[PDB]
């Protein structure tokens, strides 16, 4: 079962993602295709609303793992796609689909408008992916509508034996490069059911959290 | 889907090149990690030239092995050296090169067995290199006795004694002025050549110096500054340190130099 | 009321890109380069700093109407040389200037304040 | 579901020892003492049905999982120049 | 998202085993067996949408239908394993009964799907709707559920029903649809297309724009329907019939 680590870095510079490109290249084996993040907020518009229900959800898209949506609400999830080589074939055989859908957000932003209305997005475009020895690294540079945000790294391995050990190896080559404020998680939506994604996106949402 | 002539010989000169490449590349990993992302900006000196950049895991930071392969129109050869390189801000920056040591060698006689001979040499070599670097940051001259300075027998016979025919014995010649950073006081009394031997299989790091003059403080008994004194050379005697980190052998010359 | 609002001089809409490069079809070795929402101050800046480089042949900028925050540069640089690779040295050339600068005055209020 | 896909899927299945990628494996076991036996495992395919792709998997007697050498080959004349260099690295094992 | 062009027509299951040989003398294809089931979810009354814009009506609230397939082993009784899966055991599919009776189907609690009314106007010959589609793929968390999810988006159950019938291939991508309904409730399941099998034939749009595509999916729904004249009457349905928004209440059925 593979293992998948979150950090974000809010006080970085520019330059930072260079520096530990740059940090790292001793044990830098190779380099692959760039990849791509949203990141959308939705709120609930209505004001008869129990206090113990949350008026947020979190969608995070995923350009990379084939155009996937993620909707999180109250550590639930939900795996939402839109591309028509993702389709269960027997959906596409009985009619319960007519075979060309639209991504969730475009379904949350222009029918549910009245439930749901947009309140953020955070985006993140052309990162670096490097593979390390028995590891893989991510780096992109975050922008909002203001202007820079921070910096993200997402950590994935096969082997989850000594996985501890190489968030450890990271955070240090972090400090070197004085890097001193930085949230990091690696936690797991459901002890029991383990989905990839689903665990992926929680940890970018517990990372990205003010 | 080629347009010209030029580009068609373009394209036959670079297939030939690339071939002979990925040739040389298949026979380094199948015994070595190459690699795929260096680019320098200036061609190394030494007609097509190709900088290959491979080293090992266990090898010293930044230290890579080094082959210019110069192909022509009928013959091809490989230049072997060591090197450091760095990457800063974006760019690759060639932090040192060696040339007196260049292996010029020519494509055929490349072979299994010397490829694996060079890998078992190539790591006394980078040893010898870097402790020549970290020299020249103290500022420190030196010397090199390689296979043939030894087997030339040029050098004090009690310093050749002990290595018979090991690599893990290394000889580097010191200036005593260099050694001293400047010390001229000392230039009347120690010759102005000190020899470093050191031994992995022995861990043994030994400072061979050789007195100008005969002084009778000799024949006092000097064991309590463990400085022994060659039996062959009354005028020569050494000090004698074991080490456990190599990273820190500057500490010990220091050592050896308070002593 | 028909006025627009200010923060549309400091926030990009969604979609907009900050830089836009096009090769200029009269000159060899030319691009417009269109900066949105900024106004004289970056524009001035770095073409007064572009004009320093022996391998830059012309560079001049523009605002075309003072109602929109955008303006309009123009590189022309010699054979062999990127006019992207102009605009790099030109910036890198700025911030250690403004570095140098920030460092002198930091100095100075210090030992202003020892004299204070 | 309906008879006939499954009816078409199963005729079509019946043909795919016809249809399917040729493929061959040798294992070559070599007798060394002291406990230290390597293998040598010759995978041959033809992925595109006419080219020629051997895989050698090169064992060493040390341990289980610590595979000494695993490469691909596609120029029987290397075929043949890794198979001597092999055989003499085997040789001078024995020697030493 | 897609325009779908649609026709549509009843027959009464006497007639049932000749109309599907003459499609087959037709289409040249054999029909194939489907089944599906479909939930309707509504908006929760429990919560003020005030940001429904009166004054202007930008938005008006609606039905979300969420589709699945359900494996014939919960439609096969102990009487019917030794008869092959074919088309041949809708003949035994007339009564009101059904061995999925409303627990399973509580216990199994994807394609989620939105629809609008069709395009007004007289000038129409064919049916033409505009529906908007995503799918599901799984989910995680301490309440992964369908019910937890719709309640989340807001939303809550109305009512469920099942459909089991053949389906028909043609060329130019016309799909031929011949249906059986049975509503289902903890009361029983009924029914409603009693006696008879619902008719439908339609095509899909992918872009509503192209003019020249829409041209020929009506000139081929056209010319499809002047083949079955004399056999069976397909018709434009009421436009009214196909409004499926909250305020108010009907189901073509």
């Amino acid at each position: 079962m593979g293992k998948s680590a979150v950090i974000f870095v809010e006080r970085a510079t520019p330059a930072t993602l260079t520096e530990l490109k740059d940090a790292l290249s001793n044990s830098i084996l190779s380099v692959r295709d760039p990849w791509s993040i949203d990141f959308r907020t939705y709120r609930c518009s209505i004001k008869n609303l129990p206090a113990d229900v949350s008026k947020l959800m979190y969608s995070i898209t995923f350009h990379h793992h084939g155009r996937q949506t993620v909707l999180i609400k109250d550590n639930s999830a939900m795996v939402t796609t839109a591309a028509a080589a993702d389709i269960p074939p027997a959906l596409v055989f009985n009619g319960s689909s007519t075979g060309v859908p639209e991504s969730i957000d475009t379904i949350l932003s222009s029918k549910l408008s009245n439930i749901w209305m947009q309140r953020q997005l955070i985006k993140g475009d052309a990162g670096e992916t490097l593979i390390l020895d028995g590891l893989t690294v991510r780096l992109v540079n975050l922008f909002s509508s203001t202007g820079f945000k921070g910096l993200l790294i997402e950590l994935q391995a096969d082997e989850a034996g000594e996985f501890e050990t190489k968030i450890a190896g990271i955070e240090g080559h972090l400090a070197e490069i004085r890097a001193k404020e930085y949230k990091t998680s690696s936690d797991s939506l459901g002890p029991d059911t383990s989905n990839e994604i689903c665990d992926l996106a929680y940890q970018y949402v517990r990372a990205l959290e003010l | 889907r080629a347009e010209g002539p030029e580009e068609l010989a373009r394209i036959l000169q670079q297939l030939k090149l690339d071939k002979i490449i990925h040739v040389l590349t298949t026979m380094f990993e199948n015994t070595w990690s190459c690699s795929r992302i260096i680019k320098i900006d200036k061609p190394i000196r030494t007609l097509l030239q190709r900088d290959l950049f491979i080293r090992l895991p266990h090898w010293p930071l930044n230290w890579y092995l080094i082959l210019s392969i110069i192909s022509s129109k009928t013959s091809c050869v490989v230049e072997k050296r060591i090197g450091k390189i760095v990457s800063q801000r974006g760019k690759w920056n060639l932090k040192y090169l060696d040339n007196s040591n260049v292996m010029t060698v020519k494509l055929e006689s490349i072979t299994y067995q010397k490829i694996m001979i060079l890998q078992r040499t190539i790591l006394n070599r980078i040893i010898n290199h870097m402790l020549i670097d970290s020299l020249n940051q103290l500022e420190i001259r030196n010397k090199i006795c390689s296979s043939e300075m030894i087997n030339e027998q040029k050098l004090p016979q009690y310093i050749i004694q002990g290595s018979n025919t090991n690599d893990n014995i290394s000889i580097i010649t010191l200036e005593l002025e260099s050694f001293l950073e400047g010390s001229k006081a000392l230039n009347s009394i120690l010759e102005s050549s000190m020899f470093l031997r050191i031994d992995y299989s022995n861990s043994q790091i030994r400072l061979y110096a050789k007195f100008k003059r005969n002084t009778m403080m000799i024949q006092c008994q000097i064991d309590k500054l463990y400085i022994h004194f060659v039996q062959e050379e009354p005028l020569a005697f050494y000090l004698e340190e074991s080490f456990t980190n190599l990273g820190i052998i500057v500490q010990y010359l220091t050592k050896f130099r308070q002593k | 009321m028909n006025a627009p609002d200010r923060f549309e001089l400091f926030l990009l809409g969604e979609g907009e890109s900050k830089l836009k490069i096009d090769p200029d079809t009269k000159a060899p070795n030319a691009v417009v380069i269109t900066f949105e929402k900024e106004d004289h101050t970056l524009g001035n800046l770095i073409r007064a700093e572009l004009l320093n480089d022996r391998k830059v042949l012309f560079a001049a900028y523009k605002v075309e109407h003072p109602f929109f925050a955008r303006f309009k540069l123009r590189i022309q640089t010699t054979e062999g040389y990127d006019p992207k690779d102009a605009l790099k040295n030109a910036c890198n050339s700025i911030i250690n200037k403004l570095g140098a600068l920030k460092t002198n005055f930091e100095t100075e209020w210090n030992l202003q304040t020892l004299a204070a | 579901d309906d008879e006939n896909i499954t009816k078409l899927n199963k005729e079509i299945r019946a043909f795919d020892k016809l249809l399917n990628i040729p493929r061959r494996e040798l294992k070559i076991n070599l007798p060394l003492t002291e406990h230290k036996s390597p293998n040598l495992s010759l995978m041959l395919e033809s992925p595109n049905y006419c080219n020629a792709l051997i895989h050698i998997k090169f064992s060493a007697g040390t341990e289980a999982n610590a595979v000494s050498f695993d490469t691909t080959f596609s120029d029987f004349k290397e075929v043949e120049d890794f198979l001597h260099f092999i055989v003499a690295e085997y040789i001078q094992q024995k020697k030493v | 998202m897609v325009q779908q062009l649609s026709l549509f027509g009843s027959i009464g299951d006497d007639g049932y085993d000749l109309l599907i040989s003459t499609l087959t003398t037709i289409s040249g294809n054999p029909p194939l067996l489907y089944n599906s089931l479909c939930t309707v979810w509504k908006p929760n009354p429990s919560y003020d949408v005030e940001n429904v814009n009166s004054r202007n009506q930008l938005v008006e609230p609606n039905r979300i239908k969420l589709s699945k397939e359900v494996p014939f082993s919960y439609l096969i009784d102990e009487t019917m394993m030794d008869k092959p899966l074919n088309f041949r055991i809708l003949k035994s599919f007339t009564n009101d009964k059904i061995p999925l009776n409303y627990a399973m189907t509580r216990n199994i609690l994807w394609s989620l799907q939105i629809s609008d009314i069709p395009a007004a106007g007289n000038n129409r010959s064919v049916s033409m709707q505009t529906i908007a589609e995503t799918i599901i793929l799984s989910s995680a968390g301490k309440n992964s559920s369908v019910s937890s999810l719709m309640n989340g988006l807001g939303y809550v159950f109305e009512f469920q029903y099942l459909t089991i019938g053949v389906k028909f291939f043609m060329k130019h991508g016309l799909i031929l649809e011949l249906q059986k309904i049975w509503q289902i409730e903890e009361a029983g399941n009924s029914q409603i297309t009693s006696g008879g099998f619902l008719l439908k034939a339609y095509i899909n749009v992918s872009r509503g724009t192209d003019i020249d595509r829409i041209n020929y999916t009506e000139t081929a729904l056209m010319n499809l329907k002047k083949e079955l004249q004399g056999y069976i009457e397909l018709s434009v349905p009421d436009r009214q019939s196909m409004d499926s928004r909250v305020a108010h209440g009907n189901i073509l059925i």
